[PDB]
RNA sequence: UGCGAAAGCAGUUGAAGACAAGUGGCUUGUCGUUCGUUAAAAUGGCCUCGUCAAACGGUGGAGAGAGUCGCUAGGUGAUCGUCAGAUCUGCCUAGUCUCUAUACAGCGUGUUUAAUUGACAUGGGUUGAUGCGUA
């Protein structure tokens, strides 16, 4: 090609990012579903992860994370926050499993040290869903 | 230069340890150690000693005595080892080696024939260098360096016996001549204030520096470039700075003239001998952060004013860009000259004190930019306002706006005059944010709550405004959300700092509901008027008229 | 290389500090003192002297220079033929100018030209000479509207002239006045056809025996130059998009020639059978400059054989009398019919009355080969000046900038700024930071986006390739105030640290086990004040960074990334409240560090932790400099010393147009100015090269540097056979 | 002149949860098989030599399945009680099988008639039975004797060496891959014995105490090996008799291993591991035995194998369930006169001095939109991107070529009802989406300040604009609430 | 236009002269005219140099598509009916369940961290659109 011939842009396969992602640093309750939650963040298992958060009862929500084991709520909620991230229907009815972890959890993931560095994903996807609320606002108008 | 400031024979050992350092002793037989326990037995001791070492072994220990030679000890076993006598004058600085490293036959004399360690292995005959008053051992490639006071220097190897290098060193009666801490130089002090570091590949000075203060027992640490040093007629061990992967916190080197100084590590409690207390325990030198606490060996402050670019014909000095003036007319002598010209009897008046600050600084008595002024001067001035007179009115003013007020300013809630309290509000340039949230919590409930909370949110950190307003009770949250409740943009976000800085579980009910209502009220008007700021043909057959 | 400051000579010429319109204004290939004998050129300046310079082999110490015997005139050019010689003058009612003929010759004292005065016209608004020279035509504003004249000027063969409302149409009376302004014209070797080029865009090729007209429609935007080939048949035209058209004439067949990079404001074929076309290329983006490309090219496959170019910068503002080109509407990068002369006299009066007078510019030196980069609008000229020619240009932003030819309304769309770049200290990586703006009238015409990318090139390859891009680094919205890269000892010199206006800073790193460059450490905090008087530090050992925000210079470590703290409270001071906003950190050696703000020029030892020296800028550096461009004004070394940097507008017997610059060097703490230079021109960036020299950029852009039988058979064979 | 540069697709920033290179590559095996077996599939071994064929150990019967049909070649059908083991010797010549009455019987491959000799081992079980890796003469058959053993295959009368010292059922073997005297053997104690077979070989020379019983132990390095067993595999260096690495990342015991090395994969080296709950996982001994893919099966896997590091074809992946199935997933791979008169034309310049080279490379396609905005059509641009199959970033870069590029309303002005209903129509799915609602939001905006008596005209896109105004109401509920849980931890910092 | 932060905060928009049109003046409008102020449109758009096919290596994906009326949560309709509720085995959406050449998109394989080969005489001539129906 031409030596005057600028060089044109081209991003090829560059990987852009955001500025958000901090990746780097007797019974009485209810009949729950959290034994199944648990073997299912042991694990990676999509599947049956898939079928315990099908389940979108608020008591059996709101219990199940109450009895589940408080060093596993973060992975709980970086799985919730990459299903959101990625599927963006399931922001309706996954963000109530998130509100519930943050809520009885309160004291894991307030003694965890870095908190967003932990839990990146989660804070990537609600500010790049709540930075555009101006935009819609000016739209609806 | 200095390092942090405190505490007013096998070299890599610790604690845990038997008796690692044997070592002779001062107007006593010869010798003796201690523990945190190793036999004493003799290295045939009763000479004139003035240190000594062993072989890495602490069973082939020694008495280094000043007899030409030396034997081994058996301070584990009880079965001694053999020797051979080289010389028969002054050996009481005989350091044993490794598994042929460094040894040759040098006692005191010039006479360093190169042998092994070993009680029968021999080499050449280097006793080619000059009589030498600081002959040292190094490990560059290992190397016996000679200091002559037929002053000159050189450095022979015992590697392979060969006189690598050699100089004309004029060095005098020195105070340490050690080794560097990486061994590349020699620190050699000169006698009351002077460190001079040389060359000692090539026998050359290399950066001849001076020193803080008096300082008499010094010598290099296991450090990349500090030494420590302990005062002559001082239990002071200093450090400066003028091992590189995970250095050294203790037990680095032990040659000390303090009150008896033996085995110096951070924690250097339990001598050898002496059973003496313990001080600093910090590890060895850092990169460059650290040097911004030893900030020694420089104390030579004055009175900095502004100079000007020189006047090399400046007439032609080509549309200058102020407004009408060119240049202010310097006075420092002036400057210090108000100082008496306030001190007076204006005890309670601005007549002798506000007009003449005014009059030696000729500005708007507001304003800045007028400048040429000292911070020790304005400090100094603030002083003598603060002494035997806040009721001038042009010095106290022109004077909060002035961006080196120097922490005068806690009582600026403890004196209360409206004007003069909302300009140090906005405009004091050194805040207090203690100071300033027991100013927004002690509420008067007006205006300057709006104008306290403008500043605390505009010049601090928003963690560090939580970490302290943590620092505050329950009754005047309570009343702050009551307040905020009854009657505004950064009172909102300051409203969002308290409810992250309260905590977590320890709240009421009834308040909370009554926040909860008001906010979801707030947020409902909020919507509506972003709504408003964002909210900011032919027919087939018609039937008309025309003029008659 | 005729350098004219090298020898004086023809610096004698021009060598002023307050006079540039010493002007060149034509080149001709023989030699106009003996005829007949050709390997040296003779230049003809604007104001007289006419040198003879030999460009074969050493030129010569005393060329072979004369003086003509000229009146006021100001010499608009010469004119060859067979033999004989002429020149042409401008003159001294409505602003125009007036231009005369004169004949030369010289043979009977060799000192002096002798002229004759052919002819005169005496109100001229355009006009053009034909290929081989052999005659010309102009335009006249004589009294309903302007006329145009053509007259052979080296013999009375033709000279006739006609109004030009005869040339345009019946419909342009009732239509805009781009209709009826005329940009360019042209006439070919024979004066039968003469191309008139409106600003509307039409060309018109009218025929001079009979005035019958012909519309060419191509240009959607105005007509900027107009060329023929020698035998007449095929017309050149350029505009305003960057789109070389050539008319083919006999059956009006356009070949295009289309992404020039630059408008095309003047084209002309060339050779003797026409093999080469010449064109200059004005190269708008930049509204700040009026920077010429000259590109020539090979006909038969449209080759840049030989494109030329200065270095590029781009001036925070407008310079000297630098003029937009005409366009059809008055946009952000032309200006319309109507406004270049109210521009010029409000740019005039700018320069004049106003305060912030501030031009400077950021460039780079690329540590590894020691080339300069200047950053022009979404693209970067890789310049190198130890033979002051460019090695490249390319595009890193993602605008319309190389795809398309903007015209009269969508030159009023910007492609974004790069407004930072800076390279790792290895040269390894460039960082990058732009500015990509919206269009208007839309939503979303209030929020820019902030773009971050990372560039990676081999040291052989001479463009670099995206590695990965952060769109709004720091937030939405927020700027970058400064970017740092890092030294050699925190991730092996591979470590940005950018800052906000917020006073938030992100280090960003590059890990080769996720291969990209990620973000690593931050420390935000949420103000509600904002500034853009940020600088930035970092210690050489790697461990603590000097974060100059406005009236603060806080004192941040690495480890932790927050202020500075040691338990014992050895007089920590980590924080440092000047007089006003600082706008300079640079910390020469670990020692101390010199701070730069809008009053005084302090600096700070931390060895011996307090204020060493301060000088005062207020007197030189008022309010004439935007804040964060004292950073750009002055430098540094690694070793030996300090660099400020002042500018001096002069004065007349008010401020003029005139500038001069005071360059001063400190070595080790401000102690003695070693250095005190006095350029003749506005000084726009100062900067060290690795290798203890420091490079500035004239406002004129000059790079300067601040440094430390068988004879006789053999002479005849080679005359004979070659 | 340069060339046009060409309409770059917009991406957005990265979402978390993106492909890695593993795991494209590793899920491009695909076109699953499920063959039923008699019952459970114990044990599956592939033929080194010509890497294309495997044996898949069932009850009584082991047969060989080919790599190109998947269908069963050939079959070993004349054992007694259920075989256990089947392996193929490291020539690939040959096929050893330990049986459950203690009789190893190896046969010739591809030859299921001619068994060549029945070594009679234990009476007890035998579990276990591999040739060696270096040697080719010696096979090592372990039993549930407690007692592995060492056969020459021509001395097949008494064992040449008998490794005895497991207190408790072993159950797998492994070779060490460069040392050949070296055999490590794992049993349902713990305790990976291993042991110098130069010595006496009643006693191992160090043991390594894997906690829970083993289930296999396989040799990644000549110094490390990998011991699976109970709910984690941990990987021990051998030359220094330490653990070093340990995954717990299943549910229930890990019943096999296997390894891969040099094949052509993004990863250079693979442990795949298979654990009686469905799962099948990829572990990459590079980066720490991170896992970098998995496949979930119908009921617990029993064993796993993969195809071996020269496969040269149709490459498998094939675990045997304890349900009694198997599942394969493979990754695929003129005249005489006239060629006289136009010989030349494959030349290609070899002994020719000067060689000029100026074709220009052929580059992709271009699209209808991008030949559209490259001929200034901009709204035959904004008609080609809402074609139906058209992609969602497709149609989002020309959306916002036009945006950036021109004018939003050049591409609307001589629109109507039937020609808009494409873009709105559009514009609610695109609202959904966080990357597009800002292009979406200002084109709505554009099209609303322009035709706002179409709206009144036409109630067929009234209709749309109410259903766009449920569309931003569910959005503004979505985008509020998630600064509700951006603040709601805020407050948990 | 100035100060600014990317928000915003203060300032506006005169005079002369000439010309054009309309009805020597009067009105209106222009200016390749000057002084002062910090101050939309002339049907008129971007070149050839070789395409097509099949791979391969990184990079993104809202995945490209097809089912099961299988589950979870919903939004809602026709007719009758007092409601209760009936039939339409009511419809639509999202998630889940199942499957495919990751089907989708993009950059590159001339040297690069990586990764490419193959077809074709890259012409001329005659019909080819009034010859066509599966709608």
């Amino acid at each position: 090609k031409d030596l005057a011939s600028a060089t044109n842009y081209v991003e090829g396969n560059a990987r852009v990012t955001s500025g958000d992602n901090f990746k780097h640093v007797t019974a009485t309750t209810t009949g729950t579903v959290t034994v199944i939650l648990s073997q299912a963040l042991q694990s990676n298992d999509h599947s049956l992860l898939e079928t315990v958060l099908n389940n979108r009862d608020e008591r059996v929500i709101r219990d199940t994370i109450f009895r589940l084991k408080p060093a596993l709520a973060v992975i709980l909620l970086e799985r919730l926050a990459e299903r959101i991230a990625r599927q963006t229907h399931r922001q309706g009815p996954l963000n109530v499993w998130v509100k519930w972890c943050l809520i009885i959890h309160g004291g894991y993931l307030v003694s965890i040290p870095n908190l967003m560095s932990t839990l990146s994903s989660l804070h990537s996807t609600l500010k790049r869903r709540s930075d555009l609320l101006p935009r819609l606002l000016a739209l609806d108008a | 230069d200095y390092v942090q400031v405190a505490d007013g024979l096998m070299v890599n050992k610790g604690n845990y340890t038997l008796n690692v350092i044997t070592k002779a002793l001062e107007d006593t037989t010869d010798t003796s150690n201690d523990h945190l326990d190793n036999k004493a037995y003799t290295g045939s001791d009763e000479f004139l000693s003035q240190y000594k070492i062993k072989a890495k072994a602490k069973v082939m220990s020694i008495k280094i005595d000043t007899k030409n030679s030396l034997v081994i000890a058996i301070l584990q076993n009880g079965l001694i080892e053999i020797f051979d006598f080289k010389l028969t004058l002054l050996h009481s600085f005989d350091i044993s080696y490794d598994n042929l490293k460094y040894a040759k036959w040098f006692t005191e004399n010039g006479t360093e024939y190169v042998f092994v360690l070993c009680p029968l292995q021999d080499d050449k005959v280097c006793y080619k260098l000059l009589e030498l008053t600081d002959c040292g051992s190094g490990e560059s490639s290992p190397i016996k360096e000679l200091s002559s006071t037929i002053i000159e220097g050189f450095s022979f190897e015992n590697s392979k016996l060969c006189y690598q290098f050699g100089k004309l060193y004029k060095l005098n009666q020195g105070k340490i001549y050690i080794y560097s801490l990486p061994h590349c130089q020699l620190q050699q002090v000169i006698e009351f204030p002077m460190v001079d570091k040389l060359s000692p590949g090539d026998d050359l000075i290399s950066f001849q520096p001076v020193s803080v203060n008096r300082v008499l027992l010094t010598v290099n640490n296991v450090i990349y470039l500090l030494d420590l040093l302990h005062c002559s007629t001082l239990s002071q061990r200093e450090l400066t700075h003028v091992v590189i992967n995970s250095e050294k916190s203790h037990n680095s080197k032990t040659i000390a003239i303090g009150i008896s100084t033996k085995n110096g590590p951070n924690p250097t409690s339990s001598l050898e001998i002496i059973n003496i207390d313990v001080g600093t325990n910090t590890l060895k030198d850092s990169l460059g952060k650290s040097f911004q606490v030893g900030n020694n060996d420089s104390s030579v402050i004055l009175k900095p004013l502004f100079d000007d670019k020189d006047i090399n014909d400046k007439r032609v000095k080509c549309n200058d860009v102020s407004g009408d003036s060119s240049v202010p007319v310097l006075h420092c002598n002036e400057v210090i000259e108000k100082l008496s010209a306030l001190q007076d009897n204006d005890i309670t008046s601005f007549d002798d004190i506000f007009f003449k600050e005014l009059k030696i600084k000729e500005e708007h008595y507001t304003e800045k930019d007028r400048y040429i002024s000292d911070p020790g001067f304005l400090n100094k001035v603030l002083d003598l306002i603060f002494g035997k007179f806040p009721k001038t009115l042009t010095f106290l003013l022109t004077h909060p706006l002035f961006p080196l007020s120097r922490t005068r300013n806690l009582l600026s809630l403890l004196r209360d005059q409206p004007r003069l309290f909302k300009q140090a509000i906005v405009t004091c340039p050194n805040l207090p944010l203690n100071e300033l949230l027991e100013e927004l919590f002690s509420i008067r409930n007006r205006e300057l709550l709006l104008d306290i909370s403008f500043r605390i949110l505009q010049d601090f950190t928003r963690d560090s405004i939580k970490q302290e307003m943590k620092k505050l009770s329950k009754l005047d949250v309570q009343n702050f959300i009551e307040f905020i409740t009854s009657g505004s943009t950064q009172l909102f976000q300051l409203l969002s700092l308290v409810l992250d800085s309260i905590g977590l579980f320890s709240l009421e009910g009834a308040l909370l509901e009554n926040l909860t209502l008001y906010i979801d009220k707030q947020v409902e008007i909020a919507e509506r008027n972003t709504e408003l700021w964002n909210l900011i043909a032919l027919p087939t057959y018609t039937m008309e008229y025309l003029d008659i | 290389t005729l350098k004219f400051a090298n020898n004086s000579l023809l610096s004698g010429i021009f060598l002023q500090e307050e006079e540039n319109n010493e002007s060149i204004v034509k080149i001709l290939l023989g030699d106009i003192t003996v005829p007949q004998q050709a390997h040296l050129i003779t230049v003809f300046t604007n104001n007289g002297h006419v040198i003879v310079l030999n460009y074969k082999g050493k030129l010569v110490e005393s060329p072979k220079h004369f003086k003509i015997s000229l009146a006021d005139e100001k010499l608009a050019n010469v004119f060859h033929s067979e033999g004989n010689y002429r020149i042409l003058t401008t003159f001294k009612h409505n602003s125009l100018q007036s231009y005369r003929l004169y004949a030369l010759t010289f043979d009977d004292a060799k000192k002096q030209f002798e002229v004759a005065h052919q002819a005169e016209w005496h109100n001229v608004i355009l006009s053009n000479i034909s290929s081989n020279g052999k005659l010309l035509a102009h335009m006249c504003k004589d009294v309903e509207h302007k006329s145009i004249s053509v007259v052979s000027l080296f013999d009375d063969s033709v000279n006739l002239s006609f109004p030009l409302g005869s040339i345009l149409s019946s419909q342009t009376q009732s239509l805009s006045y781009n209709t009826r302004y005329v940009s360019s014209m042209a006439i070919d070797n024979m004066g039968q056809q003469l191309a008139v080029g409106f600003a509307s865009g039409v060309i018109s090729i009218v025929s001079l025996a009979d005035l019958q007209i012909r519309l060419l429609k191509w240009h959607i935007d105005s007509v900027l130059s107009l060329s023929f080939s020698h035998d007449g048949s095929y017309l050149l035209s350029g505009g305003w998009e960057k789109v070389m058209s050539l008319w083919q004439l006999e059956t009006n067949s356009q070949q295009f020639l289309p992404r020039l990079n630059g408008i095309i404001i003047d084209c002309q074929v060339l050779g003797p059978q026409g093999n080469y076309y010449s064109l200059i290329l004005q190269m708008t983006e930049n509204n700040s400059n009026s920077d010429y490309q000259f590109l020539l090219l090979n006909a038969s496959d449209l080759t840049s054989k030989l494109s030329i170019n200065g270095p590029l910068p781009v001036f925070n503002s407008t310079i000297k009398h630098i003029q937009q080109p005409i366009s059809a509407m008055n946009t952000k990068n032309s200006n319309s019919i109507t406004s270049l002369n109210h521009s010029k006299k409000k740019q005039s009066r700018k320069l004049i009355k106003s305060r912030r007078q501030d031009f400077t510019t950021n460039v780079e030196i690329n540590p590894i080969n020691k080339n300069l980069y200047f950053p022009h609008i979404s693209a970067v000229q890789i310049f190198d000046f130890y033979k002051n020619e460019q090695v490249n240009y390319q595009y890193l932003t993602s605008g319309v900038n190389n795809s398309m030819g903007k015209v009269r309304f969508e030159l009023n769309l910007q492609d974004p700024i790069i407004t930072d770049l800076k390279f790792t200290k290895d040269g390894q990586w460039m960082i990058t930071y732009e500015i990509e703006y919206p269009p208007n009238d839309l939503l979303s015409s209030k929020d820019l986006t902030h773009i971050l990318k990372f560039w990676t090139k081999n040291d052989n390859e001479t463009n670099w390739n995206l590695k990965t891009k952060v769109i709004n680094p720091h937030g939405i919205s927020v700027p970058i105030t400064k970017i740092l890269p890092s030294p050699r000892s925190v991730n092996n010199s591979q470590g940005c640290l950018t800052a906000d206006n917020n006073g938030g800073l992100k280090f960003w790193s590059f890990d080769s086990h996720e291969s990209n460059w990620c973000l690593k450490k931050i420390s935000l905090p949420n103000f509600n004040h904002f500034s853009n008087s940020v600088s930035l530090a970092w210690s050489q050992d790697g461990s603590l960074i000097f974060h100059g925000f406005d009236d603060k210079l806080q004192i941040l470590d690495f480890d932790t990334f927050k202020k500075f703290e040691s338990l014992e409270n050895t007089k920590t001071v980590s924080e440092f409240t000047l007089d006003s906003e600082i706008q300079t950190v640079k910390l020469i050696n670990d020692t101390n560090l010199i701070v730069a703000t809008r009053t005084t020029l302090n600096a700070i030892n931390l060895l011996r932790g307090q204020v060493i020296n301060s000088f005062d800028l207020y007197p030189f550096v008022n309010g004439v400099y935007k804040n964060g461009h004292m950073d750009r004004l002055i430098t540094c070394d690694e070793r030996t010393g300090n660099i400020a940097l002042v500018i001096n507008q002069q004065l007349t017997d008010v401020p003029t147009i005139n500038y001069k610059s005071r360059i001063i060097i400190f070595d080790s703490d401000l102690s003695t100015k070693l250095g005190n230079f006095t350029h003749h021109e506005y000084i726009s960036w100062i900067g060290w090269n690795y290798d203890t020299d420091f490079i500035f950029l004239d406002i004129e852009s000059t790079l300067g540097v601040v440094g430390t039988n068988s004879d006789i058979f053999a002479e005849q064979l080679h005359k004979l056979s070659s | 002149s340069t060339a046009r540069p060409r309409i770059i697709t917009s991406k957005a920033p990265l979402l978390p949860q993106q492909t890695t290179p593993e795991q494209r590559y590793w899920r491009q095996y695909t076109s699953a098989q499920l063959v039923k077996e008699h019952n459970s599939v114990t044990h599956i071994s592939f033929n080194p030599q010509h890497p294309h064929d495997f044996a898949v150990t069932s009850s009584t019967r082991v047969q060989i399945f080919s790599s190109r049909t998947r269908q069963v070649i050939k079959t070993f059908s004349r054992f007694k009680d259920v075989v256990y083991s089947a392996s193929f010797r490291s020539d690939g010549k040959l096929l050893c099988a330990g049986d459950a009455t203690g009789l190893v019987s190896v046969y010739d491959s591809y030859n299921p008639r001619t068994i060549l000799l029945s070594i009679n081992a234990s009476t007890h079980p035998t579990h276990v039975t591999k040739f060696h890796t270096q040697d080719n003469k010696i096979l090592a058959t372990a039993s549930d004797d407690r007692v592995t053993r060492l056969w020459d295959i021509s001395n097949a009368y008494e064992p040449q060496l008998e490794l005895t010292g497991a207190t408790d059922y072993v159950r797998t073997l492994s070779f060490i891959p460069a040392a050949p005297h070296l055999v490590a053997t794992g049993s349902y104690d713990g305790l990976i014995r291993l042991y110098d077979t130069r010595s006496s070989g009643s006693t191992p020379i160090y043991s390594l105490n894997h906690d829970q019983p083993v289930e296999n132990v396989i040799a990644v390095s000549p110094t490390q090996i990998v011991s699976c067993g109970g709910n984690n595999f941990k990987v021990w260096d051998l030359t220094s008799n330490k653990k070093l690495y340990e995954r717990g990342n299943f549910n229930k015991a890990v019943t096999c291993l296997d390894y891969v090395e040099n094949f052509d994969s993004p990863m250079q080296s693979a442990l795949i591991a298979s654990s009686l709950d469905g799962h099948v996982k990829v572990f990459d001994p590079l980066d720490n035995f991170q896992v970098k893919f998995g496949w979930k099966f119908s009921g617990p896997v029993l064993s796993c194998a993969v195809s071996p590091s020269t496969a040269q074809g149709n490459r498998h992946l094939v675990a045997g369930l304890s349900s009694g199935l198997l599942a394969i997933r493979t990754k695929k791979k003129k005249s005489n006169n006239f060629q006289r008169m136009m010989r030349g034309s494959e030349y290609q310049g070899d002994q020719e001095h000067i060689i000029h080279n100026d074709k220009v490379r052929s580059q992709r396609r271009m699209r209808a939109f991008e030949r559209n905005i490259n001929q200034f059509k901009w709204s035959e641009a904004l008609d080609n991107a809402f074609v139906p199959g058209m992609a969602k970033e497709l149609t989002l870069t020309v959306l916002q070529e036009l945006r950036k590029r021109g004018k939003v309303r050049v591409a609307l002005y001589g629109r109507d009802e039937s020609t808009l209903e494409p873009l709105l129509n559009w514009c609610l799915k695109g609202i959904e989406d966080v990357r597009s609602a800002s292009i979406v939001a200002d084109w709505v905006a554009v099209v609303l300040e322009l035709y706002g008596n179409t709206l009144e005209s036409s109630p067929v896109l009234q209709e749309l604009m109410i259903d766009l105004k449920t569309k931003v109401r569910h959005e503004i509920h979505k985008s509020k609430e998630a600064q509700r849980i951006e603040g709601m931890l805020q407050l948990l910092t």
